[PDB]
Order: structure tokens, then C-alpha cells, then sequence
């Protein structure tokens, strides 16, 4: 319910104003669905109405959860949370189990429904205003401000962490196989046992929540250890033109600021002189040699390249073609902590969008379980396209920061 | 009379304070008009005199005006304004006729004064207060205050909006068949019942109403076919729109002016290409809103363009939700788009000319992309539900497109519409060499202090062209450079540069560009057969590249 507790007091960071972030329009489908949802929140006291003198506003909308059911709310925190975020202690309960990403299966809960026993500071509730919209305008828009830990609200787990402890602490003990860590609003769940058997000691997790009262659906599977990282990787067949050569060059002359081994000079040599593209060059030996070289550094993975804590993760995606999607995770530019592929489309999927809405997520659940943090994207849309189509197909209770961009000519470089 | 509803709370800024602006006034006419229609509104109990002294005030230019003899007082809360609290405003846009659905029975009742029968927060008044001069260029004077929403404060629609829909949702609830749509003074009521027990309805809300304070007239407007909400007519099967006249005065005081903006903004949710963004600057803080304005070479330009687009009325159907939504669109000049909204053919709901244009350097399928995004917002905004769409190009066009453009896109379901002009790509770029080809090697630079350069080439066939130039960019010449190579050369071309810069661009495949030179290259692009464009990186000593780099470097 909601247990009388005392309201943790909270404070944004000095400067600052709460979210004023004005709302997107949605179809019918959804606004019927947020306001039955709302209907039964004002009821049971977890959210109350609140009127205009309330400056502050924050998207809301919703999703249709993973492999089909029945719709849910979704509240775009972002802004709020960026406004409040790490506060005092309590902060990301420990600091990432380094553990967990080793793990042969890591399975993800909602375990969001606590949250909605905690009541919220009083000073603080108008924070979190949220606006239901009106299709055509018609009537106002219904505005709810939340009484209780709102789900999307990272100040959320924070305080709750004492609680969760607790109710998790029994588990962890008949347990100490098992890791458990709580981002946000799922709890990632990792073991070492077969599918079969950590599928059981999930649902004993399940039932080990509610006799405390959670309450869970009734997320993903998630195969951390092969997670191969993607080595940069050059042209194989042999009878080189001048154009082969430059690009070739032009490549590893790029890829040296990854790699500071790298030489070129001898594949410069073979293109002295204004020769035509396509004339075909006699690979000398030196340039085997170079190219040998080469090819046998950008094998062995780098060094020097650790994560930075207090460090944003930054994220590049670019479209590759065939359904085909490559990704880069860093923190200053050139110094990858991780680089991937992501495929698997064809016939009714074929959707850029969508590959890329999938894409998006795996990754930041990737970033979650690697780091406990998630990367502000680098998106190849444009707002527009993508701001108009994202939440046909997310499914994820987080949503990431984003910016968007127009890739460069080096979705070449990565392939 | 004041309805009883409870007030909202309304602070001042974050550390802020009330209005202390001092009247300039002193008219001995019309300073006796006012304290009449004060009096009068302090009998209503809408004002009231303000006793133990002090402080705070607001002007009160009142402007009798040639509305054929009568009395007006203007309070001026434009400084007020900047002081009270932001609201939230709690709609996405006005709504829009097409939006609407057919009702058997529609009414409209006009909300007689309504800001001025809501309370204002108590506490709140105290910095509404204003003052009315005398003889004696002294105090004497009278001072007042409010006791209700004032006519021009900033938190008088959204409070007004609020207590109305707080007023209301009673009533909505024991009738939820009926319909209800606020929007200012006008409340329009459809309904599905018997043109006799609707007009029931009608009288229980005009009595709820009233028991809440609010007054709705009974001799009702001039009700024929043509019933007017939000200044639309509603008719049983259509709706039109009253053709706005931007009357010509230069009278235009800065009022008479501040009522432009709101009108003109009005109508850009109807009529697509009004532009208002500009005479706005002939405004800007507190100056005098009676202080007759000359009209600028600026804005007394685009408001002449306005008069033109409202010249002629727009018209359409309403919205039945048992059909689809089928959007069609075509291009017009250049850039330029049209588009309507229909279910049944010929039965418009929403046409429109979208143009914008998204980049410096663009083209017709990302142009076209753009509109079916911004048509498609429209649609939910609207009608909560996406459109079919019927377009100008072919399957294998955009099927072609999307799978060579290294951003993603995406449109809904759609239909191609064999029509006037069809979209298509003016040309496209090799992905391998061409053989046999005279292999251009390109390459420009430019001193940035004298802004000289030269742009030139080399060939594998011994051609060569230096071109010395004035008042140039590196990045621009780099341009240069690429142009020459084309317009020298067969229509079968293998161009190599060092100019990511130049390769962005010509890779995208644009077929409009904000600069005339990316034209004059795309002109050469399209006139070719097969084009080839390459890129390797500068100072690499990379045969070709290098004799053209120090060739044009004279500069460097
Ligand atoms: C100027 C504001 C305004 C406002 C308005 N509304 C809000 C109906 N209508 C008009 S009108 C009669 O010119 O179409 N103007």
C-alpha cells in the first residue's frame, strides 16, 4: 500500500529548475489506454490532479511490453532525472556488480511495481508533473503530479535500496551462486546453471518477492560471455588496383588513430605517380610485408582503454545495409570500450526504424550490464523520422539520452 | 455575477516583486469615462477601492476608440505579465474543424464575460491594483484593485480554462453522451439526441452554469446553418471558414497591432503560410500601447503577402471513424508540396502546402520523406490515428533509395499515385571505378588571409588545369576543384579528392543546394553517363593527390 514512512527529502541540484518539457502527441489507442491507467493510480492515491499553476511537465506515454500483452504507461523522466541525478549517498546502490557480465545467463524483472508503496517528498511532487494529451485538442489535458517513487525516476532505486537489501538479503544468502543488480526498475539476474535450472531459481525469486510483496509480471534471456567485441578487419582478395590500394590506405591511415603501429608508407610507394583507378599494382614484397604487419595489429585487441566512472558513455550506431547494423561504445573519441554487430532481419522486419529501435535497446541492456550506465546514443535519423516513430517498438521501461547526427563516410571504416 | 469556485493559488516569479509602474495620465476626458465603468465594476464586485495605502500600480490608458462612441478602459498588465508565475498551457494546438465528427444536435453557448466571473488567488490581488487621476494634479485620485481574472494578466486563460473544466466535469459525468468543447468565451455541445430533448440538455447546463456563477445568453447569436465556434461554420455536412480581413489603418497602435499577432497566429492553424515572425519586433518591452506605430519595409511587406493567402475561404468535411485516412500529395515548384487529407474521394477534410526544405543541400525523396513525417504528425495530432498514403514514386524508386542512403528512413503504408511531375533521382554515383575512364585527380587551397586560391587537376592522361581564384575558401575551392574535373571531361568520369568536406556532400546526391555552385555540379552530375567520386587522405604522399596539392599550393 502506501507504509508509513517518513518522506526522504530531496533537492535538485543548485541552479536548476524541474522539467518543463512539452509533450508529443499520441494515437487514440494510447491516450485511452493512459487514461484508464491514471483512473486507477488517482484512485488508489498513487498519483493525484493537479492544475495549471504547476509550471512543470514531463512526456508520458506507452508501450505494449516485450513479445506482445496489453498496454502500460512509460514516464520520459529524462529531463527530471538529469535535473537530480546522483544525489548524496544511496546513489546506484554498489557500484556495478564487476561480476555479473561474466555470468553465463542474466534474466531481467520489473520489479517496478514497488516503488508505488514509498510515498514521495511533498516538496518535490511538482516535479513530476505529466500532462495526458487530447486527441484534436478538445478537452484540456488531464495533468496528474505523482504522490509515491515514480518508475522511471532513478531517484527511485535510490531510495529504495535499503528496502530492497533487505528483501533480497535471504534470497542472496541460499544464493551466493547467483548476482543480483537492481538498475532502474528491472532486477538483472545472473547465474552459471543450465537454462532449466536458472529458469527455476528465477521463479523461486519471483514467489521469494512476493512473500514480501513485489508482485512481477506473471524483459529478456540475455547471454553476457559472447559478447565478442569486433576487430577491424581488411580486404582479403588479392589483385590490387589504385583503387583497392587507396582505400586500403585511407582505412589503416584512419584505423592508426586506433592502433598507433600501424604504418603506410609502403603502400604509398606502390602508388607513386597520377595512374589510373582501375590499373592493377604488383603487390611488392615490403607491402606484403606492410600489409602482413598490419593486418596482424588490428588483430590483438588495445590497450590503455579503461572505463572513466565520472565519464559520460557515448554510443555511434551506423547503418551497414543488409539488415546490418555496427555500433561503438567510448568515452573520448578513438578509445573504444566495446564494438559490435547487431543482424538478424529480413521480409517482415525491413523497417530502418524499427532495426534501429531494437538496436538502440540491446545496446543500452548491454551498457547496463557492463557498467551499470547508459550511453547517450549518436542516432544516423533524423529527429523528425525517428521522434515520430520510436515508441512503435520500444519495450524497455529505461530510455537512453540521444542526439542525431548525419554519419560520415566511415560506416566504411567499420565493416 | 462571481462564481464560487475555489481560486488558484498564484505566485510571483522566483524572487521577484509587483508591478510599481507609475500612471501617465491627466486627460480630464475620459478620466470621467473611467470611474464610471470602474463604479459600475465595483457594484459587479469584479474591482474594489484599496484601503490602508499602498503600493504597486499598473497604467490604465483607456482608449474610447471609434467603436461608434463608446467607453474602454485598457489596463496594461504587459509589465505585470513578465512578473507572475509561467503556466503550464495543457493543449498541443487549437482544434481544427476537421477534427470533428457529425452530431445530430450542436450548440454553442457564449460564456458571458467569464474572465471576470472567476475569483482571483486572494492573496494575489494586492499587485492588480491601478489608479484614475483627477483635477488636482494630486492624490486626490482613486485607487482599485482586482477581485477577478483581469482582462489582459497573464494566468487569466489558463486559470479561466481550468475553472471551466472543473465546472463542468459534474455535468459530463450525469450526461456522457453529450460532448462538450471548451475554447475561450465559446463552449460548442454536440450530441446524438433528438433535436427536442438536446435542447433540455442545453437548458440543465445553461442552469448548472449559472448556479456557478456563469451566465450563457438566451436570445442566442444569429443560430441559421452558419453556427459559429472558434470562428469556424459549422454546418450539418461541412465546415467553413470565415475569410479573415486584415483591415488597412495606419492608426496602428501598439495595440491595435498586439491584436494582429493574435489573429493572423490564429489563422496559420487553417491557412498554411502565414508568417507573423516578424512584424513581432515592432514590440519588444513597454512602450507606450497607444503610441501610434509606422509600419516598416519589413513587415509591411510579409503582412501584404497575408491579406493574399487569406483572401480566399477554406472549406472541408468532418471525420468519420468507421473509414481510413488517405493523404495524398504532389509536388509543386520546386520545393514546394501540396497535400489533402480525405476518407471518401473528393470529401477533403485538410489540404495544405508544405515547403521548408531540411538542409543546405537536399533532394526530392528526402523532401518528399519529410512531408509524409509531417503530415503524419498532423494526422495523430488531429485524429489520433496515421494515414494511408498515395505518392508520386515508384516502389523500385524509394525501394532503390533507402537501401543506398547511410541514414535510415522509413514511410508507412503507401500506394503509388501515377501522377504529374514523379519523384525520381537525377542521377547516381558508381560504387567501382569505371574502366576505361580518364581518372581526374582534384584539389584546391586557399591562403585564409588574402583569400586567394586556386583549384585544379591532374589526369592519368597528362591533362591538367590550375585556376587561380578570388575572394575564395579552401573548403570551396575544394568545390571548385571537383567542378572543373567534371565540365572537362567525357560522360564517363572517375573523380579522386582529399575533401571529406566535398564528398559529404556530392555522396548524399542532392538535387537543390543552397549554394550555386553545388547547382552548377549537380547540373554537370546529371549531364554524365557514369561517375565514380574517391576519396584518400591528404599529405600521404598518395600518387596523383600529391602533384595536384602542390600544383594549387602557391597559396600554401
Ligand atoms: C485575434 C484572435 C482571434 C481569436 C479567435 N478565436 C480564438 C476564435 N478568432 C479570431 S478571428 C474572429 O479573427 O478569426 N481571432
Amino acid at each position: 500500500p502506501i507504509s508509513p514512512i517518513e518522506t526522504v527529502p530531496v533537492k535538485l541540484k543548485p541552479g536548476m529548475d524541474g522539467p518543463k518539457v512539452k509533450q508529443w502527441p499520441l494515437t487514440e489507442e494510447k491516450i485511452k489506454a493512459l487514461v484508464e491507467i491514471c483512473t486507477e493510480m488517482e484512485k488508489e492515491g498513487k498519483i493525484s490532479k493537479i492544475g495549471p499553476e504547476n509550471p512543470y511537465n514531463t512526456p508520458v506515454f506507452a508501450i505494449k511490453k516485450k513479445d506482445s500483452t496489453k498496454w502500460r504507461k512509460l514516464v520520459d523522466f529524462r529531463e527530471l532525472n538529469k535535473r537530480t541525478q546522483d544525489f548524496w549517498e544511496v546513489q546506484l546502490g554498489i557500484p556495478h556488480p564487476a561480476g555479473l557480465k561474466k555470468k553465463k545467463s542474466v534474466t531481467v524483472l520489473d520489479v517496478g511495481d514497488a516503488y508505488f508503496s514509498v510515498p514521495l517528498d511533498e516538496d518535490f511532487r511538482k516535479y513530476t508533473a505529466f500532462t495526458i494529451p487530447s486527441i484534436n485538442n478538445e478537452t484540456p489535458g488531464i495533468r496528474y503530479q505523482y504522490n509515491v517513487l515514480p518508475q522511471g525516476w532513478k531517484g527511485s532505486p535510490a531510495i529504495f535500496q535499503s528496502s530492497m537489501t533487505k528483501i533480497l538479503e535471504p534470497f542472496k544468502k541460499q544464493n551466493p551462486d547467483i548476482v543480483i543488480y537492481q538498475y532502474m526498475d528491472d532486477l538483472y539476474v545472473g547465474s552459471d546453471l543450465e537454462i532449466g535450472q536458472h529458469r527455476t531459481k528465477i521463479e523461486e525469486l519471483r514467489q521469494h518477492l512476493l512473500r514480501w510483496g513485489l508482485t512481477t509480471p506473471d524483459g529478456y534471456e540475455l547471454h553476457p560471455d559472447k559478447w565478442t567485441v569486433q576487430p577491424i578487419v581488411l580486404p582479403e582478395k588479392d589483385s590490387w588496383t589504385v583503387n583497392d590500394i587507396q582505400k586500403l590506405v585511407g582505412k589503416l591511415n584512419w584505423a592508426s588513430q586506433i592502433y598507433p603501429g600501424i604504418k603506410v608508407r609502403q603502400l604509398c610507394k606502390l602508388l607513386r605517380g597520377t595512374k589510373a583507378l582501375t590499373e592493377v599494382i604488383p603487390l611488392t614484397e615490403e607491402a606484403e610485408l606492410e600489409l602482413a604487419e598490419n593486418r596482424e595489429i588490428l588483430k590483438e585487441p588495445v590497450h590503455g582503454v579503461y572505463y572513466d566512472p565520472s565519464k559520460d558513455l557515448i554510443a555511434e550506431i551506423q547503418k551497414q545495409g543488409q539488415g546490418q547494423w555496427t555500433y561503438q561504445i567510448y568515452q573520448e573519441p578513438f578509445k573504444n570500450l566495446k564494438t559490435g554487430k547487431y543482424a538478424r532481419m529480413r521480409g517482415a522486419h525491413t523497417n530502418d526504424v524499427k532495426q534501429l529501435t531494437e538496436a538502440v535497446q540491446k545496446i543500452t541492456t548491454e551498457s547496463i550490464v557492463i557498467w551499470g550506465k547508459t550511453p547517450k546514443f549518436k542516432l544516423p535519423i533524423q529527429k523528425e523520422t525517428w521522434e515520430t516513430w520510436w515508441t512503435e517498438y520500444w519495450q524497455a521501461t529505461w530510455i537512453p539520452e540521444w542526439e542525431f547526427v548525419n554519419t560520415p563516410p566511415l560506416v566504411k571504416l567499420w565493416y | 455575477p462571481i462564481s464560487p469556485i475555489e481560486t488558484v493559488p498564484v505566485k510571483l516569479k522566483p524572487g521577484m516583486d509587483g508591478p510599481k509602474v507609475k500612471q501617465w495620465p491627466l486627460t480630464e476626458e475620459k478620466i470621467k469615462a473611467l470611474v464610471e465603468i470602474c463604479t459600475e465594476m465595483e457594484k459587479e464586485g469584479k474591482i474594489s477601492k484599496i484601503g490602508p495605502e499602498n503600493p504597486y500600480n499598473t497604467p490604465v490608458f483607456a482608449i474610447k476608440k471609434k467603436d461608434s462612441t463608446k467607453w474602454r478602459k485598457l489596463v496594461d498588465f504587459r509589465e505585470l505579465n513578465k512578473r507572475t508565475q509561467d503556466f503550464w498551457e495543457v493543449q498541443l494546438g487549437i482544434p481544427h474543424p476537421a477534427g470533428l465528427k457529425k452530431k445530430k444536435s450542436v450548440t454553442v453557448l457564449d460564456v458571458g464575460d467569464a474572465y471576470f466571473s472567476v475569483p482571483l488567488d486572494e492573496d494575489f490581488r494586492k499587485y492588480t491594483a491601478f489608479t484614475i487621476p483627477s483635477i488636482n494634479n494630486e492624490t486626490p485620485g482613486i485607487r482599485y484593485q482586482y477581485n477577478v481574472l483581469p482582462q489582459g494578466w497573464k494566468g487569466s486563460p489558463a486559470i479561466f480554462q481550468s475553472s471551466m473544466t472543473k465546472i463542468l466535469e459534474p455535468f459530463k459525468k450525469q450526461n456522457p453522451d453529450i460532448v462538450i468543447y471548451q475554447y475561450m468565451d465559446d463552449l460548442y455541445v454536440g450530441s446524438d439526441l433528438e433535436i427536442g430533448q438536446h435542447r433540455t440538455k442545453i437548458e440543465e447546463l445553461r442552469q448548472h452554469l449559472l448556479r456557478w456563477g456563469l451566465t450563457t445568453p438566451d436570445k442566442k447569436h444569429q443560430k441559421e446553418p452558419p453556427f459559429l465556434w472558434m470562428g469556424y461554420e459549422l454546418h450539418p455536412d461541412k465546415w467553413t471558414v470565415q475569410p479573415i480581413v486584415l483591415p488597412e489603418k495606419d492608426s496602428w497602435t501598439v495595440n491595435d497591432i498586439q491584436k494582429l499577432v493574435g489573429k493572423l497566429n490564429w489563422a496559420s492553424q487553417i491557412y498554411p503560410g502565414i508568417k507573423v515572425r516578424q512584424l513581432c519586433k515592432l514590440l519588444r518591452g513597454t512602450k507606450a500601447l497607444t503610441e501610434v506605430i509606422p509600419l516598416t519595409e519589413e513587415a509591411e511587406l510579409e503582412l501584404a503577402e497575408n491579406r493574399e493567402i487569406l483572401k480566399e475561404p477554406v472549406h472541408g468535411v468532418y471525420y468519420d471513424p468507421s473509414k481510413d485516412l488517405i493523404a495524398e500529395i504532389q509536388k509543386q515548384g520546386q520545393g514546394q508540396w501540396t497535400y489533402q487529407i480525405y476518407q471518401e474521394p473528393f470529401k477533403n477534410l485538410k489540404t495544405g502546402k508544405y515547403a521548408r526544405m531540411r538542409g543546405a543541400h537536399t533532394n526530392d525523396v528526402k523532401q518528399l520523406t519529410e512531408a509524409v513525417q509531417k503530415i503524419t504528425t498532423e494526422s495523430i495530432v488531429i485524429w489520433g490515428k496515421t494515414p494511408k498514403f498515395k505518392l508520386p514514386i515508384q516502389k523500385e524508386t524509394w525501394e532503390t533509395w533507402w537501401t543506398e542512403y547511410w541514414q535510415a528512413t522509413w514511410i508507412p503504408e503507401w500506394e503509388f499515385v501515377n501522377t504529374p511531375p514523379l519523384v525520381k533521382l537525377w542521377y547516381q554515383l558508381e560504387k567501382e571505378p569505371i574502366v576505361g575512364a580518364e581518372t581526374f585527380y582534384v584539389d584546391g587551397a586557399a591562403n585564409r588571409e588574402t583569400k586567394l586560391g586556386k583549384a585544379g587537376y591532374v589526369t592519368n592522361k597528362g591533362r591538367q588545369k590550375v585556376v587561380p581564384l578570388t575572394n575564395t575558401t579552401n573548403q570551396k575551392t575544394q568545390l571548385q576543384a571537383i567542378y572543373l574535373a567534371l565540365q572537362d571531361s567525357g560522360l564517363e568520369v572517375n573523380i579522386v579528392t582529399d575533401s571529406q568536406y566535398a564528398l559529404g556532400i556530392i555522396q548524399a546526391q542532392p538535387d537543390k543546394s543552397e549554394s550555386e555552385l553545388v547547382n552548377q555540379i549537380i547540373e554537370q552530375l546529371i549531364k554524365k553517363e557514369k561517375v565514380y567520386l574517391a576519396w584518400v587522405p591528404a599529405h600521404k604522399g598518395i600518387g596523383g593527390n600529391e602533384q595536384v596539392d602542390k600544383l594549387v599550393s602557391a597559396g600554401i
